[PDB]
RNA sequence: ACUCA
DNA sequence: TATAATGGAGGGATGCAG
DNA sequence: CTGCATCCCTGAGTG
């Protein structure tokens, strides 16, 4: 988000969860979200 | 009696006793007031001498919890009970006055 | 002190009764016409403690002045009522009985 | 076991399963003094175990215990400690709180990045005890139990306590926040305008990250309220100074509609 | 070994976050049968206890910074020297 | 944005470490009634009034710009917290 | 004005009962006004007919009858009453031995009663039977899902009217069948039937390998009795097995018509598939001392004859609307009436045992409790029986005619997938395939198709013309899909000359494929393309230019406008905004031909032809459920003369008999300043000027003062330390004024209640001591106006103990009801929407001279963004505003008719003959083209508009025919750069407006176990702050805030506490402390013989509970 | 920028293509009723036939308003990425395509007809059925959506 | 599994 | 549950 | 406090045990 | 293989 190093203190993992949340309500000849859940 | 977790809607979402406000515990407000009167008691009671206002202390139950007699009083002060009378209704004169000129109790009278 | 740790163990029946104020004997809640709590019951005060702060049952001590006293006549400690958000009580089951989260 | 409004009486459902349980074990034990047969001193022994098991987890074992009159199964301890409603979930990892507001947001242009339009009536109550010892360092009231007592009626509501609330929320900022919440970009911190109407206005650059359009939706607000909550606010969660996206690091605060279509 | 997200969050060391999470009852026996302690190291820990977390502002890295304008800090520097 | 927040980055290893200075330098200022400022009386924060300008209560503001003057000395283990609070009020009594 | 209408379509039939779902379906479940020797055995009847004999002296029924409501409607919405009807019952008692008869009829209670338009009147509110669709039984052939060359057989009865029976072919060659989720060779039961192998090889053997895997010698080898002993230690385990026992077992199971009930409609199916002829209701029968087959078999037969690929045989699917059925109010009603009538019947048969043998009368053996609680349980607590959406009249219209596949005897909602939510082939005429729920109830919750109707079984009809030869009949068909699926179905736009079909290639439907066919091939005709759709989408017009996403929203979004003051009538309609004013009975006509004799604000006095004068009472300003005012304008003048049918007076949201959701307003669509971005919308101050979009609203307040045991509640002007300013407007008896003005924190009904008991505090007692004044006896309970709220009191009801006519709830006193009703203009945040999907919420009100206007000075409305319409793909609001501006011009109003309306061509003659009047009337008036509208054309030829070379007025005409004209920004006076669309659009005021939902709260009520603030407006709760916005202040690393969250801004009471007083004294709020709800936490666990403890850095324990919960 | 009926220009391509794919499935199904390819041939190639003159309609919607009318409503919006995609500005139009039954399984006759020019009920019944299961959709994937964030946050939240 | 049953079976064996 | 996002 | 009365229903995934 | 047990979006309104 700041294109520089990552501050130490930084809750990655919360990020990293929304990140890979977020869009998960638009994926859809494709295995789609629950292809993402099966892995 | 009825089920504080009666159901409200068709959702499992809601229970009945959400909507059931706690009237026991003092709100914040109400505490918040309780220790601006006890503050404010204090700010007047100093504008008395110590043994004046000690008096009316040791009368009300601000101290100790419970009202003392004009004898008990009197007696813990040394001098008669018409002494501890009369220095009573002297000091709440005081207060009556000061409360007169500043206008500071009378928004706690509610 | 400062809470660092959280542990989670089972309960002997000697720690479940050295949480318990006193033992629920009735299945009474509270009386229906004076509304206050029944003796022995589910609510009781003398157990569970006072409703009011500072004040005890039958109205003996009203004040701060007594804390820590139980009344002689009603049988109520006198202190915060906050307590009874806290304070356990226990019944003393005739049979032992299987607790289920342990057996299903 | 509380008396309602109307005088009613709700109570909890652990009272009607622990009143059966010690109505069981009563029994038991004058059926044991009594010297009853095994065959009825089993059936009650039996019965209690039954009792215990619903008091602790209702329904695990068996038909679940319903009060009569009714097929709702009674809320035993273990239904209250887990589950979506159970207590983790719905007091602990989350709750209502104090301080806090909401309403229907409606697109601000004239805003700065870093700016929101706040509603005058929610921001006198969202910021009411700061408001209150304003008005006593003004001498817009005697005390703070006066000035509440004010507030408290529409009509004594004068303009000098809109000058002294401007004076409160100075520098200060909010949390804005839009449901559902997908990532941390969900809340956002802004400088609060004070503004006429009842509508809350949203920088239209920010509409991406909380995904939020003005076809009808509603946004809450938050008041963080010591420095070191402001500062967090403004310093680290500020909408101008995340100006790119934590997953992509591609820039989320960007033209979009109407200032592409212009450009 | 490799395990699932699920599996793997009810695998972890504290109950308390565990036991927020899903299968209560198996999480609450197993640990109350161990005795388990948890370390509060994580997030939902002391979320549940109303603490502060060990990110950001409540991280050890940052959480005992001082900070201290140079007049005092002088003052307090000759104070030092002069013991 | 806040005004030189890429400057308050610079200073830091750590942005929650800048929060954490402007935090606590925000409740000495507080504490003490903004007489501990390093501040000069033409950099005082300014708030407009109905009346004119006054000082900007915000004591995260002020922070911020003590900070970006360079005034102010941050890190670990620079006094014990009773010598520092005191030393403080007797430089500038409540 | 001029009304054009357009299409060529003529519709032989016109609109059924929009609500006669439910008023013949509750019609024929009551039968109230057939005599009762003449009733059928259906309904309440069939209910009756069902539960006596009750056998055990023995009592018996003979007829029913209602009587007439104790009161009226209006009394009973008034004084919170069900609208009801008195139900009684003619009993005989017999004693079979003696020959005694004593005969009485016995009340039982009251039934609700049905109002003329579809409704129910329960406690006083307004509700909806909302008809339930389900799986029709019947026996059906489902694929198995494990063997594919297998299949199961399904035998589905009534719901709760027995058992599912599942016949399938195991692995191991013998046919079992499974009922109540135990499974058995179907051989036995099929034994217990009397079948013999002689008799199963003869039927079934013509089917090769599977009649051995039914053979099982030790089963024939056993008789009939011995099976069914066999069958029931099956299926009754542990159960000594007395054969009386196993014959009354087995009887309720399969051949009890009290306990097992296919449906008529179930026999009906069963019939029709298996080709056989049922006695009853029931799988087998009891017949001279044993039993005797009747379902069985042929379902076996149709089984194997389906697995050995007997051609004439096949499987059934399940969605189709020929196998799925409505259950409307009569049908649930129904069912409720059976239940608590089997309960009464339990009742009267346990009394036939106690008490006295001899002396007894039908009205000692009956107790009616069970059979009133089961009907006011089925009114008042079910999930079809819904809240009424009176918002306007069309808001009802649909909620009658909607179909749920919810609620008892139905779907949840995982158990949806999206077989049954998806839009079936069969939905065609019949289920609109638009109007559903936008997100989880989508394909659960529908509507029903306007030229639709339910027939008696429960199947959805719909109706189709007969042709025969080329030549297209008069008459139609009702067929449902299982008959629909027999003929090839043209389309009803085909080309017609006179009756006979014109084209040599028609569009026509088999099974629901589509295919062109010969004229010849043609057997039926689509009656209209409304009957495709429901009500609320058929109001749409250009409708086939919407894409379907959008069409929804416009649906259900109709259902929300508000009713205003000045609403008029769409310019462009589509033909049946008449008719539904008609059907949802709010508006007023006239019943046969006469003369107005009186017209007032309150009522309309008519001379009809028979010379009786006939009164109609107007209602004025009446609260609807959503707070809406339901109100009636007369539409006539004294001495007018009216015919049958003529409109009296205007109900709510209707315009001279049309419907009037909203208002035609002029709109200009281009972006703006970026106040309309994403969707927002632009209005002129001139809407408020004239009062469009102007709405009233009515609140009702109550307040209960009741007998305590500290002291009775009394409501009185005479409230403890207020001021004279405070009681102004309160009259004698403490009750606002009617015509006050009130405003948040005003009284509305005075009220003091007895203090409880409390000990002064120390410091109470030395300011009483200080001031010399006695604490009141009473409090101050006092109504007050909530936040936000408030108004102009237009009502009071008061209701006390102890006068005529009103008893109270036990211990109150009495009761006060205060109406206050509120001018709602639109505002900023208040929401718009039009027919076509296009919604936005208001961002900016500007003044008149800021508004973009026309050349001659007239400015626009709306300003609504293009963005919007790119990617929702609705051009139909685009049509809309191209006639809108045509028909602003020539002064008229339209039909477009949906799918058959105005096209291209028609719109462009008409918008000539619109820049005729726009422009030659500027020419007479003396002035020329401007010189900005010569700009605009140079940009207009830049952009392929207009051709270049010809003339200005030739150019503004030709950008006229495309819609788009030139405009003028207000702001400068210079010319938008480009021509712009501008017209007439139809927009409505929904219901969610920012005054409803603002809300904030600094502190307030608390949670009784948890601490934690309460939630809801009504409730001055707090925000939720779950758990996603926990992760995004986690993910920011905001710990402070984080924690305030948990502890200070909630159920941290110590730590509440003292933030408060810190920050009203200007002190920084202190450090937090331990939540509350983690104590509870704690003390749950403990509860649960679980040792929870906090420890410190040396494994020692913390007390959370200070000392307060240990001894 | 505004939006007019007529800002949707409907390509003189569109009838070419259009007759085209009759020729060819005219040709398909002669070719079907002498045996040579069977019922799933002939279903698979109809299919593709229609694809694929589908995307030629978009390509000529896009070309059309690229050299004609470069300055086009839809098309500006679209390029420049503030609203619109292909897709829908082919819906719009050139043609609606092709729609898929309940089963999944596509019809063989796509929806020949545009938005500017309007649907037949037919069609609309047919792209109904789309319209549906999409929502459907969404609504079962949401929940599926937000209990794997949840799981992942319960996994890494340390 | 069903308490009632097993006290029937148990009072059927006197 | 019904409605909104 | 005594007539006799005697057995009441349309999901799907994975993780355990028999 | 079969039977039982568990999670299955959020916030908001109303009633
Ligand atoms: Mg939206
Ligand atoms: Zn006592």
């Amino acid at each position: 988000s700041m294109a520089r190093p990552v501050s130490i203190g930084e809750a990655v993992g919360i990020v990293a969860a929304q990140s890979i949340g977020e869009p998960g309500t638009q994926l859809t000849i494709t295995q789609g979200l629950p292809r993402v859940i099966e892995l | 009696p009825v089920s504080l977790e009666t159901p409200i809607g068709d959702e499992k979402d809601s229970f009945y006793g959400d909507f059931i406000p706690d009237e026991h515990l003092p709100s914040p407000v109400d505490a918040a007031t309780q220790s601006l009167l006890s503050e404010e008691l204090e700010k007047a009671l100093s504008k008395l001498s110590e043994r004046e206002a000690m008096v009316l202390k040791l009368r009300k139950g601000l101290i100790d919890g419970r009202e003392h007699t004009l004898e008990e009083v009197g007696a813990f002060f040394g001098v008669t009970r018409e002494r501890i009378r009369q220095i009573e209704n002297k000091a709440l004169r005081k207060l009556k006055y000061h409360e007169s000129r500043t206008r500071k109790l009378r928004d706690f009278l509610d | 002190k400062e809470v660092r740790k959280v542990r989670i163990a089972l309960a002997s029946p000697e720690k479940i009764r050295s949480w318990s104020y006193g033992e629920v004997e009735k299945p009474e809640t509270i009386n229906y016409r004076t509304l206050k709590p029944e003796r022995d019951g589910l609510f009781d005060e003398r157990i569970f403690g006072p409703i009011k702060d500072y004040e005890c049952a039958c109205g003996k001590y009203k004040r701060q002045r007594f804390e820590g006293k139980v009344c002689e006549r009603c049988g109520v400690e006198v202190t915060k009522s906050i307590v009874r958000r806290y304070r356990m009580g226990h019944i003393e089951l005739a049979t032992p009985a299987a607790h289920i989260w342990f057996v299903k | 076991m509380v008396q309602v409004d109307g005088g009613r009486f709700a109570t909890s459902d652990l009272n009607d399963l622990y009143r059966r349980l010690i109505n069981r074990n009563n029994r038991l034990k004058k059926l044991l003094a009594q010297g009853a047969p095994e065959i009825i001193i089993r059936n009650e022994k039996r019965m209690l175990q039954e009792a215990v098991d619903a008091l602790l987890d209702n329904g695990r074992r068996g038909a679940p215990v319903t009060n009569p009159g009714s097929d709702r199964p009674l809320r035993s301890l273990t239904d209250i400690l887990s589950g979506k409603q159970g207590r983790f979930r719905q007091n602990l990892l989350g709750k209502r709180v104090d301080y806090s507001g909401r309403s229907v947001i409606v697109v601000g242009p004239q805003l700065k990045l870093h700016q929101c339009g706040l509603p005058k009536r929610m921001a006198l109550e969202l910021f009411k005890p700061f408001l209150l010892k304003k008005m006593e360092e003004k001498g817009i009231a005697p005390n703070v139990k006066a000035a509440r007592r004010m507030l408290e009626r529409q009509r004594d509501i004068k303009d000098e306590v809109w000058d002294a609330l401007e004076e409160v929320i100075h520098g200060k900022v909010v949390l804005l926040n839009r449901a559902p919440t997908l990532h941390r970009l969900g809340i956002q911190a802004f400088q609060p305008v004070l503004v006429e109407g009842q509508s809350i206005q949203l920088h239209p650059l920010v509409c991406e990250a909380f995904n939020a359009d003005f076809d009808g939706d509603q946004m809450a607000v938050h008041v963080p309220l010591s420095s070191f909550a402001q500062a967090e606010a403004r310093i680290q969660m500020l909408s101008a100074h995340n100006l790119l996206s934590p997953a992509s690091g591609e820039p989320l605060a960007k033209p979009s509609r109407d200032i592409i279509l212009g450009l | 070994l490799l395990m699932g997200v699920t599996k793997s969050a009810l695998s972890t060391k504290s109950w308390l976050s565990a036991a927020s999470f899903q299968n209560t009852t198996h999480v609450l026996t197993e640990a109350a049968i161990a005795g388990k302690k948890d370390e509060l190291i994580g997030l939902k820990e002391n979320v549940i206890l109303g603490r502060l977390i060990p990110a950001g502002t409540g991280s050890d890295f940052v959480r005992f910074t001082q900070v201290v304008d140079q007049k005092t800090l002088k003052a307090i520097e000759e104070a030092r020297k002069e013991a | 944005a806040e005004p030189g927040i890429d400057k308050l980055f610079g200073m830091v290893d750590s942005k929650y470490r800048l929060t954490v200075v402007v935090a606590k330098r925000a409740q000495q200022l507080l504490r003490h009634g903004f007489k501990n400022t390093v501040l000069e009386p033409e950099e005082r924060p300014k708030m407009q009034t109905l009346e004119g300008l006054f000082d900007d209560p915000n004591a995260v503001t002020w922070a911020m710009k003590e900070l970006l003057t360079g005034r102010l000395v941050f890190g670990e283990n620079l006094v014990p917290e009773d010598r520092l609070q005191k030393e403080m009020e007797r430089l500038y009594p409540v | 004005m001029e009304i054009k209408r357009f299409g060529r379509i003529r519709e032989v039939i016109p609109l059924p009962p929009l609500t006669e779902i439910q008023v013949e379906s509750y019609r024929r479940a009551l039968q109230a006004d057939v005599p009762p020797e003449k009733r059928e055995n259906v309904g309440i009847q069939a209910a009756f007919r069902e539960t006596f004999p009750i056998e055990e002296l023995v009592l018996d029924f003979l007829e029913y009858r209602l009587g007439e409501p104790p009161f009226p409607q209006d009394e009973c919405r008034e004084k919170d009453l069900t609208y009801q009807a008195p139900l009684y019952a003619r009993l005989q008692l017999i004693h079979k031995d003696t020959g005694l008869i004593k005969e009485d009829e016995v009340f039982l209670g009251h039934i609700p009663l049905m109002t003329e338009d579809g409704s129910f009147i329960i406690n006083g509110a307004d509700r909806v039977i909302v008809s339930q669709i389900h799986r029709s039984p019947g026996v059906y052939f489902t694929p198995d899902p494990a063997r594919p060359g297998r299949y199961i057989a399904s035998i589905i009865p009534l719901p709760k009217r027995g058992p599912w029976i599942d016949l399938e072919v195991e692995p191991n060659g013998v046919v079992s069948m499974k009922v109540n989720k135990r499974k058995f060779p179907l051989v036995l039961l099929l034994r217990v039937l009397g079948y013999d192998q002689e008799t199963l090889a003869r039927e079934l053997g013509a089917y090769g390998e599977l009649v051995q895997g039914l053979m099982d010698e030790s089963v024939f080898a056993m008789r009939p009795e011995e099976a069914l002993i066999r069958l029931f230690t099956l299926l009754r385990p542990g159960d000594p097995p007395k054969r009386d026992k196993a014959v009354a077992y087995v009887y309720g199971l399969i051949a009890d018509p009290r306990r097992y009930d296919l449906g008529e409609a179930g026999r009906y199916k069963a019939e029709e598939k298996l080709g056989i002829r049922l006695s009853g209701r029931t799988l087998a029968r009891f017949e001279d001392g044993e039993f005797k087959d009747e379902v069985f078999l042929p379902t076996l037969r149709y089984l194997f004859a389906l697995t050995a690929g007997v051609p004439g045989h096949e499987v059934d699917d399940i969605d189709h609307l020929g196998n799925r059925r409505i259950r409307t109010v009569g049908e649930l009603m129904t069912d409720q009436f059976r239940v608590g009538l089997a309960r009464l019947a339990r009742g009267v048969r346990e009394r036939m045992l106690m008490g006295s043998e001899d002396s007894l009368t039908p009205a000692k053996l009956v107790n009616s409790r069970p059979l009133e609680a089961a009907i006011r349980e089925f009114f008042s607590r079910s999930q079809l029986s819904q809240f009424k959406d009176e918002t306007n009249p069309l808001s009802s219209l649909r909620h009658k005619r909607r179909i749920s596949a919810l609620g008892p005897g139905g779907l949840t909602r995982e158990r949806a997938g999206f077989d049954v939510r998806d839009v079936h082939r069969t939905h065609y005429g019949r289920i609109c395939p638009v109007e559903t729920p936008e997100g989880a109830n989508i394909g659960l919750i529908t509507s029903l198709a306007a030229y639709a109707r339910v027939d008696e079984l429960g199947f959805i009809r719909t109706p189709y013309r007969r042709v025969v030869g080329g030549v297209v009949t008069d008459e139609v068909v009702y067929m449902t899909a299982t008959e629909e699926d027999r003929y090839t179905i043209a389309q009803a736009n085909t080309p017609l000359e006179g009756n006979r079909i014109a084209a040599e290639r028609v569009v026509a439907r088999r099974k629901g494929e589509p295919v062109i066919v010969s004229p010849e091939e043609v057997e039926f005709m689509d009656v209209s393309p409304k009957q495709v759709f429901s009500v609320n989408t058929n109001l749409i017009p250009f409708l086939e230019h919407d894409d379907a996403n959008r069409a929804l929203m416009g649906s259900n979004m109709q259902t929300q406008a508000v009713p205003l003051i000045r609403a008029q009538a769409p310019v462009v309609m589509t033909g049946l905004e008449e008719r539904v004013v008609r059907d949802s009975l709010a508006a007023l006509y006239a019943e046969e031909d006469g003369e107005v004799a009186k017209v007032d604000g309150n009522r309309i006095v008519v001379r009809y032809e028979d010379g009786r004068l006939v009164e109609y009472p107007l209602r004025r300003f009446y609260r609807s459920n959503q707070g809406t005012a339901l109100d009636q304008r007369p539409r006539v003048v004294v001495g007018q003369r009216v015919r049958k049918g003529d409109l009296l007076a205007d109900g709510p949201a209707s315009e001279n008999g049309f419907l009037a959701l909203g208002q035609n307003v002029l709109v200009a669509i281009m972006p703006f300043d970026g106040y309309n971005f994403e969707d927002a919308i632009v209005i002129s101050e001139e809407l408020l000027k004239r009062d469009f979009y102007t709405s009233i609203h009515i609140e009702r307040y109550e307040i209960e003062a009741r007998d305590t045991k500290l002291g009775p509640e009394r409501i009185t002007r005479d409230i403890p330390h207020l001021s004279e300013a405070a009681l102004r407007d309160l009259d004698e008896e403490g009750v606002v004024r009617i015509g006050a003005e009130v405003k948040p924190g005003d009284i509305l009904v005075g009220r003091t209640s007895f203090k409880g008991e409390s000990e002064p505090t120390p410091e109470e007692r030395l300011l009483r001591s200080i001031f010399g004044e006695k604490a009141r006896d009473v409090k101050d309970t006092s109504l007050r106006v909530p936040p936000g709220e408030g108004g102009i009191v237009v009502r009071t009801v008061r209701l006390r103990r102890g006068d005529p006519g009103v008893e109270l709830k036990p211990g109150v006193r009495e009761v006060v009801r205060v109406y206050v009703a509120q001018k709602r203009k639109l505002q900023v945040g208040d929401k718009l929407a039009n027919r076509h999907g296009n919604k936005g919420v208001v961002a900016k009100i500007l003044p008149v001279e800021d508004m973009p206007h026309l050349p001659d000075g007239t400015p626009v409305d709306v300003i609504l963004n293009p963005l919007g319409v790119p990617s929702r793909m609705n051009l139909g609001q685009i049509l809309e505003t191209h006639l809108g501006l045509a028909g602003y011009f020539l002064g008229q109003r339209y039909i477009s008719p949906i799918f058959d309306g105005a096209k291209e061509p028609e719109i462009k003659e008409l918008l000539a003959q619109a820049f005729e009047v726009y422009f030659g009337k500027r020419k007479g008036e003396g002035f020329g083209v401007d010189k900005r509208e010569v700009e605009v054309l140079r940009r207009a030829e830049k952009l392929g508009l207009v051709t270049p070379g010809k003339t200005p007025e030739e150019q503004l005409k030709e950008l006229f025919l495309q819609g788009k004209v030139v405009l003028y920004d207000g702001r400068t006076g210079e010319p938008i750069e480009g021509p712009i669309v501008v017209g007439q659009m139809f927009i409505m005021k929904l219901y969610h407006m920012v005054e409803d939902k603002m809300h904030a709260r600094s502190t307030g009520p608390y949670s009784l176990i948890t601490q934690q603030p309460l939630g809801g407006k009504a409730q001055f709760g707090g925000q939720r702050f779950g758990e996603m916005e926990v992760w995004a202040l986690e993910a920011y690393g905001a710990a402070h805030t984080l924690q305030e969250m948990l502890t200070l801004k909630s159920d941290d009471i110590e730590g509440r506490n003292a933030a408060y007083e810190a920050i009203i004294k200007g002190e920084d709020v202190p450090e937090p402390s331990v939540p509350e709800s983690f104590r509870v936490l704690v003390k749950e666990l403990q509860a649960l013989a679980l040792d929870v403890q906090t420890l410190d850095e040396k494994d020692n324990p913390v007390d959370i509970f200070e000392g307060l919960a240990s001894k | 920028i505004t939006i007019g009926i007529d800002d949707a220009v409907i390509p003189e391509e569109k009838k070419q293509y259009l007759e085209e794919a009759d020729r060819k499935l005219l040709q398909i199904e002669q070719a079907y009723e002498m045996g040579f390819l069977t019922d799933r041939e002939r279903y698979d190639q109809i299919l593709q036939l229609w694809t694929e003159t589908t995307e030629k309609v978009t390509q000529a919607v896009f070309k059309n308003f690229e050299e004609n009318y470069p300055f086009n409503p839809l098309y500006v919006m679209a390029q420049s990425g503030a609203r619109g995609n292909p897709q829908q500005i082919r819906q719009l139009c050139g043609l609606r395509g092709l729609m898929q039954k309940p089963s999944g399984e596509t019809f063989e006759v796509p929806v020949r007809s545009s938005f500017r020019e309007g649907l037949t009920v037919l069609e609309y019944f047919i792209s109904s059925h789309g319209a549906r299961k999409g929502g459907a959709d969404t609504a079962l994937r949401t929940a599926d959506s937000g209990y794997l964030t949840r799981k992942l946050v319960d996994v890494t939240h340390e | 599994s069903d308490p009632v049953r097993q006290y029937l079976h148990e009072i059927g064996q006197v």
